[PDB]
């Protein structure tokens, strides 16, 4: 409860891996949340789409010739153009990542906190000075501080829309496209 | 890394200290046999564990004993 | 040596006193294999406290004001469940989650077997003999919350009768 | 790097199982990046060990 | 230690491979890691168990949700004879598209049918809809997590058990005997009762509906009453239909005998009947031992007392309860070895008194779990032998045992090694050599000079039980018995029946050829028991090693003096009897499955004729059966026994491969690698890399461990796909 | 020279099942356990050997090597214990006019060298320094 | 939809999940406590 002593418990049992930043650590809460946030995007954007028929040809599955068994679903039934797309479109970003977590700048935010990276300390010390429950006002603007409250925010709205999508029974789309005021769709 | 042991069983023929092949054993002074000799295991970290020894030993049931165990570099006759 | 509660027969060693509710009862010797029994503890407590509660809910929902809205009317406590739906179920779960992994340390702890916290203004401001007094009243009202429990229960499937409707 | 990259992706494009689609050679892309990323991780874990 | 084997200190420090190697086979020897005591030892092994159980209940919590998910278990419901099972899908993207259309064959999608049993199981048990099975699916899942949990808390300090809980036999055997094995079987015939049987006559009682629908009209007041007798009045008809009301009966529990005539298996009413009475008989025998209450029998007392007067068997049983209670190596070999003739029984009694209904009619099923609990059941009893004499070599106290049952066994070593080896000697000459001029005769054109033994002595045996083909009118064949008389009108009338039908298992008739391949069937127990047992009692020493106790269970050799001292380890001896196990058990698989399948195909005179000579066998039997899995995959296209084609070529290739291991020794590899070494140092551009673990050959016994393995391997593999295609292809 | 350079290794010897560090150490006070070739320019086992324009083959380069006068020390160094009890039984067995153990040392292995007075009974020895 | 589970679930538990396990092996082998 006090959060301190379980993120303590947990480097205990997993020390190998506490090391790097994994598990519930600052490090952790910054990545996802940018994550987060930076999806929000994607699915309204996909959500905009799908209301406004931008998509080429969606509904239709890919050839089984052209293409092979690896876009099989079930026997020889095929993904739908439309979920192609959109894993694409993440795929273009992914690599993004890729090439940013193997091959990271001299004065870039790391994935892992590495000893032998010239961003270490720099690290360390803002991880250090960023843990609160509440956001720290006064900080404004583009701030680590602001970075991580911002995060945090997309990150429970990720749980709630999946939340309130069940208790509806309705995709997560079309609850995005309620909350935004049916603009979308 | 391996254990050679010698017995009291010893008559200090010499035989095995003359088939070691890398100086592990050794004749010194005894009492206990007629010869005046017993055998030695000075250099254990040298022992390939060939047994050649005991191969050699002519009593009823070796009186020199080779436990293989530990393996190091020298034990494992790794000259890479 | 014989056990006050059952005056035929010894008591277990474990069984001094100490403890709130040590009236020398352990027939069945479950005390001996157990390093302490402050699990055992926890665990009366627990379970105690949450057949308090079930009974009184039971009473309630069966002849008292339910909440607004259908499906939260079945007067039945056991189809009242599947009415309500898994929704409602699994928001409770997840809560009763959060806090019992929160004291997970005070449950294999050491601390006073019982106490999370939760003792709002009461428990203070009292010696500790007011003190003993109290937890016996928790103990001796867990063990019959319990007792009435299987009863209560046992008499719903087995007369299928209300809890408060007594007819011979 | 360059130098390995530039003559793996012959092998994929005009022998793997799509190579007679018109997507082969995307498909001899994809399979290289993919090859390029296990050898990076046997780097990784050389350089750690 | 600060490396890879953390609980050796030795390996760890190992500057080759073979730390890695080691480390991952020494990992569950906890007896002999650094620094153990007694205490932990028992402690970490309670948690082990745990975790296997575990694992148990999420396997078979996977079957029902993928046979839940993925089957079509409502389908065969509905027509069990006519539907084939369906196992999980299957999603291979190496696959073309003609292996999509031809694994899915029958269906929607590709697909892998089950050879497992579990649908009829299912089906007899009560399930009928798919949601049901999902249900148990996720109760297992929850079950495994809470067994994680209690391997968690019984490692913790305060719960932790003492060395002494783990040592209180009478408790425990007493809870196994009576809780355990008892009372589960009490509640399964409440099951049989309560919802099997109901589903057989085509009611529903499921937990929306036990506790109201009364499983027989009367009540529970016949029970104490003392009017048992009502419950086994109204049996089902001869006409009844199983899954529906039509000719049903209202008895729960009964001693028809015999088989269900639709279903052609047991009756339910019968197996609740079994289980009641095999819970009192445990419920009773778990009352026989001292356990805090004043009564009951001390075990030590009884062992100590057992000494035959004459001194024949010396001091008798006196020190083996010592014995027993501080070596975990005896326990475990004692369990392995009655299990293991457990599982020979299973498999040899439930292809005779089929158990589920519509089994028998499943030919390629009950092949496959024939084949399936004897190989288990050979693993099983070589694995006793094994740990029998690592209890020899290390947990044996020559001073307690004193002229003890144990120690005198050891006095007479010789004479138990050199009679096996008479018996088999016999057994081997005599059985070839028959077999040898019966190949020999018919192959000069003369089948009339064959010497063909009729069994006469077993077909006795099943006349004794009822069987009349014989003409042999003794006991139960015969009307005027003393033994007809008694069970005339209890059991037998539906027995004689079932004995005497020619369409049933039940003793199938035997006859000159099954006389031969019995004996060779007795020449690998007896061969395959020399092995081990001379393992177990020259463990401790022999003439050429009089000091083998001080080495161990495995080492790899003596040295090339004194004659040479290759094998001589006990450990040796389990490598080498696995050849042998798997040998016999072959021998017996292969004879079953031919019987069957030509009794099964129409022609049981196949049988009967050729396999009185060996050619029979490879020709009639091999060659001709092997047809339809060498062409799952032709020049001309493919079927859906491509996966049994190519896994039975894969069997051979790694069988093969083991013999490299075997033939091969190490002083050959070691100087290759040594070459390589030597290159890659002096190779530019690769001299950048480097090892950190030095290159070295496998070692004497690794060699041997690997060798078995890939020889075991492809052994099972290439015969499984045999037995499964090969039914298949030819009656499915 | 430090007779126990050998013996002052990482090496920790396990109960049961070793020898030990036996008479010279079990194993090398250094780690065999170093890096590969490195680019021109450049060292990488610590203390090697620079491969000039060939660094691929640097490895071949010796820099452990045997100085024919320091093997004169070690092997005096070695076998100090072995002359020390040759000497003393001399001097034991009554020895004619004798002086002091070095001195008679250095007498009795000025003639004979120092090998052959490794090598010789306390009889000869006796016999040697009659004179 | 669950249907497409096969198509998700396959692809990383045979190639991501034993490349991970086999590099962390690797790793705890290597080191030297
Ligand atoms: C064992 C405890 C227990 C459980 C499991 C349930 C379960 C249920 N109750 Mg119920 N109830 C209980 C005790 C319990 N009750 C008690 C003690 C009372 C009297 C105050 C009631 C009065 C009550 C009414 C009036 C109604 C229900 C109803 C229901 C059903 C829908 C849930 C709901 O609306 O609850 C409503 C819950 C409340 C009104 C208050 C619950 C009191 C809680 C237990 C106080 C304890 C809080 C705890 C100490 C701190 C949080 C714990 C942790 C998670 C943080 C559900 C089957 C509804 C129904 O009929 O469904 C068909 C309904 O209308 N209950
Ligand atoms: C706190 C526990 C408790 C309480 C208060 C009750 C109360 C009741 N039960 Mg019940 N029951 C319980 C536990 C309990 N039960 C348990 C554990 C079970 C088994 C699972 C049952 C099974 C059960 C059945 C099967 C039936 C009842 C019935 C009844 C009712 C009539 C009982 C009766 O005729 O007794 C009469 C008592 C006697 C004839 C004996 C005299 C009592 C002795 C001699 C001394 C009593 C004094 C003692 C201190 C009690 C005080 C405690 C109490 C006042 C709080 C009554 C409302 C019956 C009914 O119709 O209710 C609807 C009924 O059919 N119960
Ligand atoms: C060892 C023999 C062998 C060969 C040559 C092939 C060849 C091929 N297989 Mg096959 N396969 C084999 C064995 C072999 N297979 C076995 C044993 C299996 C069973 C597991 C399979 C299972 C299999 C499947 C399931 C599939 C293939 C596929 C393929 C094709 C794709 C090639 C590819 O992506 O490679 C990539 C190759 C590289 C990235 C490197 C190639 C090696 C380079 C060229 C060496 C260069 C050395 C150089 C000259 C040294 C000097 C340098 C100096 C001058 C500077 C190709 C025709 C695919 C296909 O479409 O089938 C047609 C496919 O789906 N194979
Ligand atoms: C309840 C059953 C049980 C239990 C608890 C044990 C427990 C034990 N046995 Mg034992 N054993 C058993 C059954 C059992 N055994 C059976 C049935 C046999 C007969 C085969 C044996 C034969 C046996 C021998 C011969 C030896 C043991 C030993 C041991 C001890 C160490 C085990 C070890 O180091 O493994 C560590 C872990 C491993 C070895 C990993 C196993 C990897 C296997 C071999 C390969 C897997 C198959 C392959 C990969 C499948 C891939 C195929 C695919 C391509 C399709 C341990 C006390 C050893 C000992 O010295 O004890 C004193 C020993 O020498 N046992
Ligand atoms: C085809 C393969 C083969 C054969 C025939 C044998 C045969 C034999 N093995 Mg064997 N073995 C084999 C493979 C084989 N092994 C393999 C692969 C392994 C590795 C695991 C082993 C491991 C093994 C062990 C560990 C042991 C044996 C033993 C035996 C003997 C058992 C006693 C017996 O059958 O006497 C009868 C033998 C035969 C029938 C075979 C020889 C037949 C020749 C041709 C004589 C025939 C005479 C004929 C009847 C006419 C005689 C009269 C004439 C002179 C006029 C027997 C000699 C046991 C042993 O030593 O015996 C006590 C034993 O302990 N084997
Ligand atoms: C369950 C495990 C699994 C899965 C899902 C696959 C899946 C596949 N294999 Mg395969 N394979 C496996 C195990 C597996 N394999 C094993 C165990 C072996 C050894 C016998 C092989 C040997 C093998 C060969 C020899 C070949 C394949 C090929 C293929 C591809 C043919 C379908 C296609 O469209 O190709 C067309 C290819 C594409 C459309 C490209 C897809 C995008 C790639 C796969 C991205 C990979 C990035 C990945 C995340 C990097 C891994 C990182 C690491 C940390 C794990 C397909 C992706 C063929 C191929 O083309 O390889 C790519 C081929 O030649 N496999
Ligand atoms: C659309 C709209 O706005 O209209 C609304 C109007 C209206 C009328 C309000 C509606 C409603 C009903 C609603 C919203 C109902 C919500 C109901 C809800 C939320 C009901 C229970 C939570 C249960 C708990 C917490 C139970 C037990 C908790 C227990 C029993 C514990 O023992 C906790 C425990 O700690 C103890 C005490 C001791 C610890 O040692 C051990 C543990 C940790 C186990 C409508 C109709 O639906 C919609
Ligand atoms: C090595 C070994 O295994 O030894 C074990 C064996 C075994 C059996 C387990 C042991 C036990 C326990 C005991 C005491 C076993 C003895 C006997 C046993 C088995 C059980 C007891 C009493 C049954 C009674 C009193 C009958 C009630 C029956 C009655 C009251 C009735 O007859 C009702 C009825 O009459 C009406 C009213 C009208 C009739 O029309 C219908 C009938 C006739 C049915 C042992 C001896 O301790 C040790
Ligand atoms: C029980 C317990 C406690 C607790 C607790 C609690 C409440 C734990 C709960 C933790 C919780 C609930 C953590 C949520 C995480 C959500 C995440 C990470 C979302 C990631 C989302 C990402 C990375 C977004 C990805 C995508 O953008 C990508 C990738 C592609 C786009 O196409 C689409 C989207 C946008 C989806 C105590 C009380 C605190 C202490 C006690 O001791 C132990
Ligand atoms: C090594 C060793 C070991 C082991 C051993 C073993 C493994 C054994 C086995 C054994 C066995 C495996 C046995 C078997 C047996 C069998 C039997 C004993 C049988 C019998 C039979 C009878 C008795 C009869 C029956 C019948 C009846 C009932 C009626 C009529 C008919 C008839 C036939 C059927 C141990 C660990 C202990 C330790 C020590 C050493
Ligand atoms: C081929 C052969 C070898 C050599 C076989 C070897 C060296 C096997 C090498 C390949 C296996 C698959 C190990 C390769 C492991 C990989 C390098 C990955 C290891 C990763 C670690 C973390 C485990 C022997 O050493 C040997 C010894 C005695 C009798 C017969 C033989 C024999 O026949
Ligand atoms: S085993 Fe070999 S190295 Fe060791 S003492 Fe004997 S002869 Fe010498
Ligand atoms: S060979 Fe044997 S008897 Fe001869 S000296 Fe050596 S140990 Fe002694
Ligand atoms: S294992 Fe090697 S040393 Fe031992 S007897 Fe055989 S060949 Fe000789």
């Amino acid at each position: 409860s006090v959060f301190d002593d379980a993120v303590k418990d947990w480097a205990e049992e997993y020390p190998q891996f506490a090391a790097w930043g994994w598990g519930p650590s600052v490090q952790a809460e910054i990545w996802n949340g940018r994550h987060a946030m930076f999806g929000w995007v994607v699915m309204c954007a996909c959500a905009y789409a799908k209301g406004h028929g931008l998509i080429p040809d969606a509904d239709q599955t890919l050839d089984l010739k052209e293409w092979g068994t690896l876009a099989t679903i079930s026997g020889k039934n095929t993904i739908t153009n439309e979920r192609a797309i959109i894993l694409i479109a993440n795929v273009h970003a992914l690599m993004v990542g890729l090439a940013a977590t193997i091959s990271p700048n001299s004065f870039a935010d790391t994935l892992l906190l590495d000893p032998n990276h010239p961003m270490y300390e720099w690290q360390m010390e803002r991880n250090s000075k960023l843990g609160g429950v509440m956001p720290n006002l006064g900080k404004m603007g583009v701030t680590p501080e602001a970075e991580l409250a911002n995060g945090r925010m997309a990150m429970m709205g990720i749980i709630t829309c999946i939340a309130y999508s069940g208790i509806q029974g309705q995709s997560m789309i079309d609850t995005i496209n309620e909350w935004v005021g049916g603009a979308y769709f | 890394s391996h254990t050679v042991k010698i017995y009291d069983t010893c008559i200090g023929c010499t035989q095995c200290v003359r088939a070691c092949p890398t100086d592990v054993l050794e004749m010194v002074p005894w009492d206990g046999c007629k010869s005046g000799q017993i055998a030695s295991s000075p250099r254990v970290e040298d022992c390939v564990g060939c047994k050649r020894c005991e191969t050699a030993c002519p009593t009823d049931f070796l009186s020199v004993r080779v436990y293989l165990g530990a393996e190091t570099t020298r034990s494992l006759g790794l000259a890479y | 040596e014989m056990s006050k509660s059952i005056p035929f027969l010894t008591v277990p060693e474990k069984l001094d006193g100490s403890m709130a509710g040590d009236v020398g009862f352990d027939p069945m010797g479950l005390s001996d294999i157990q390093t302490d029994l402050n699990y055992a503890r926890w665990a009366e407590l627990k379970h105690g406290r949450i057949c308090m509660l079930a009974v009184v809910g039971m009473v309630w929902q069966e002849y008292g004001p339910h909440l607004p809205g259908d499906a939260y009317a079945t007067k039945d406590p056991w189809e009242a469940i599947s009415s309500v739906g898994f929704a409602s179920n699994f928001q409770t779960l997840l809560a009763i989650g959060v806090v019992e992994l929160a004291n997970w340390n005070k449950y294999y702890g050491d601390g006073t077997p019982g106490d999370i916290g939760w003792t709002g203004g009461q428990l203070s401001k009292m010696n500790d003999a007011q003190i003993k007094t109290r937890m016996e009243s928790e103990i001796v009202h867990c063990r019959l919350a319990m007792i009435a429990f299987i009863g209560a229960t046992h008499q719903t499937f087995l007369l299928h009768k209300g809890l408060l409707d007594f007819s011979y | 790097g360059l130098a390995h990259g530039y003559f793996l992706i012959g092998p994929f494009a005009q022998l793997g199982p799509l190579r007679n689609s018109d997507i082969g050679l995307l498909a001899g892309f994809l399979s290289t990046i993919g090859l390029i990323l296990i050898l990076t991780l046997g780097l990784t874990i050389y350089g750690a060990a | 230690a600060t490396k890879f084997p953390k609980f050796s200190q030795a390996l760890a420090q190992d500057p080759a491979t073979r730390r890695i190697w080691y480390g991952i086979a020494t990992a569950h020897d906890l007896e002999a890691h650094d620094g153990m005591t007694e205490e932990n030892l028992y402690q970490k092994i309670f948690a082990s168990h745990f975790g296997h159980l575990a694992i148990i209940f999420l396997w078979t919590s996977g079957n029902l949700f993928h046979v839940a998910w993925q089957g079509n278990f409502e389908k065969w419901v509905s027509n069990p004879l006519k539907t084939r099972p369906i196992a999980h899908s299957i999603w291979d993207p190496h696959f073309g598209e003609s292996a999509l259309k031809a694994f899915s064959k029958g269906n929607t999608y590709p697909v892998n049918i089950t050879f497992s049993g579990l649908y009829q199981w299912w089906y007899t048990i009560g399930f009928r809809t798919n949601q049901e099975l999902y249900k148990g699916s996720i109760g297992l899942l929850l079950l495994a997590s809470v067994l994680l949990i209690a391997g968690w808390l019984h490692l913790q300090p305060k719960f932790r058990p003492s060395l002494s809980w783990f040592k209180n036999n009478e408790s425990r055997l007493n809870h196994h005997l009576s809780g355990l094995l008892g009372f589960s079987s009490l509640a399964w015939t409440g099951h049989l009762v309560h919802v099997a049987i109901p589903a057989s006559r085509g009611v529903h009682v499921g937990w929306d509906n036990f506790l109201t629908t009364p499983p027989h009209p009367a009540g529970l007041t016949p029970f104490f009453t003392g009017n048992w007798t009502v419950y086994a009045e109204n049996p089902d008809s001869a006409t009844h239909v199983f899954n529906t009301s039509e000719g049903s009966g209202t008895a729960i529990l009964t001693f028809l005998g015999g088989f269900h005539p639709q279903t052609q298996s047991l009756w339910l009413s019968d197996m609740a009947h079994h289980h009641l009475a095999i819970a009192v008989v445990f419920i009773v025998a778990g009352h026989m031992y001292r356990t805090n209450f004043g009564i009951g029998h001390n075990m030590k007392e009884i062992l100590d007392a057992h000494r035959p007067p004459g001194g024949r068997l010396g001091a008798g049983h006196v020190g083996l309860f010592e014995t027993i209670t501080n070596s975990l190596h005896m326990q475990l070999g004692l369990a392995l070895a009655c299990l293991g003739v457990a599982t020979s029984l299973t498999a040899q009694h439930m292809y005779a008194l089929t158990p589920y209904a519509y089994l028998s009619k499943d030919f390629t099923t009950e092949a496959a779990l024939y084949t399936h609990h004897q190989y288990i059941a050979g693993f099983l009893m070589v694995g006793a032998f094994a740990h029998g004499a690592i209890f020899f070599v290390r947990d044996y106290d020559p001073e307690l045992n004193k002229n003890n049952v144990l120690a005198r066994m050891l006095e007479h070593k010789e004479a138990i090694i050199s009679h096996l080896s008479w018996a088999s000697l016999f057994l081997g000459f005599h059985t070839l050599g028959l077999y040898i001029h019966n190949d020999t005769v018919v192959a000069f054109g003369q089948p009339e000079k064959q010497i063909l033994f009729e069994p006469l002595f077993a077909e006795y045996i099943q006349a004794a039980s009822g069987k009349a083909v014989y003409q042999f009118n003794v006991l139960l064949a015969s009307s005027t018995s003393p033994a007809t008389a008694a069970g005339n009108q209890v059991w037998l009338p539906g027995w004689l029946e079932a004995i005497n039908n020619p369409k049933t298992d039940l003793f199938l008739k035997i006859g000159p050829g099954d006389f031969l391949v019995h004996h060779a069937i007795a020449l690998g127990l007896h061969v395959t028991a020399l092995i081990l047992v001379k393992g177990a009692l020259d463990a401790r020493g022999s003439k050429l090693m009089p000091d083998k106790k001080d080495f161990g269970y495995s080492f790899p050799c003596d040295g090339p003096g004194r004659g040479g001292t290759c094998d001589i380890s006990a450990w040796d001896a389990f490598y080498l009897a696995m050849f042998w196990m798997l040998n016999t058990i072959g021998w017996v698989t292969f004879y079953w499955h031919w019987k069957h399948m030509t009794i099964w195909g129409g022609n049981p005179g196949q049988f009967d004729e050729s396999s009185n000579y060996i050619m029979g066998w490879l020709r009639d039997y091999l060659w001709l059966n092997s047809s339809p899995l060498i062409n799952g995959y032709n020049p001309f296209g493919m079927n859906n026994l491509s996966v049994w084609s190519w896994m039975f070529l894969f069997g051979h290739l790694i069988w093969a491969t083991g013999f490299m291991f075997l033939i091969s020794w190490r002083g050959y590899w070691q100087e290759l690698i040594e070459t390589l070494v030597w290159a890659h140092e002096r190779t530019p551009l690769a001299n950048l890399i480097r090892w950190r673990d030095k290159p070295v050959a496998l070692s004497i016994v690794q060699a041997r461990l690997v060798g078995l393995v890939h020889f075991s391997v492809g052994y099972i593999l290439t015969y499984a796909a045999f037995v499964i295609a090969s039914t298949s292809g030819k009656f499915a | 020279v430090d007779l126990d350079y050998g013996m002052k290794n990482s090496y920790v010897p396990a109960t049961g099942g070793d020898g030990g560090q036996g008479q010279f150490g079990a194993q090398s006070p250094n780690d065999w356990r170093v890096a590969g070739t490195s680019p021109v320019g450049e060292t990488s086992y610590a203390g090697a050997a620079d491969g000039g324009e060939e660094p691929w083959f640097a490895e071949a380069i010796s820099t452990v090597s045997l100085d024919l006068q320091k093997a004169d020390e070690t092997l005096k160094a070695f076998t100090k214990d072995a002359a020390a009890f040759k000497i003393e039984e001399f001097a034991a067995e009554k020895p004619y006019g004798f002086t002091s153990s070095d001195a008679a040392m250095e007498e009795l292995v000025g003639k004979l060298g120092y090998s052959k007075f490794l090598e010789m009974s306390t009889k000869q020895l006796m016999k040697t320094w009659g004179t | 939809a669950a249907s497409f589970l096969p198509s998700i679930l396959v692809p990383l538990v045979g190639l991501i999940f034993p490349a991970f396990s086999m590099a962390l092996f690797f790793l705890y082998v290597q080191t030297d406590d």
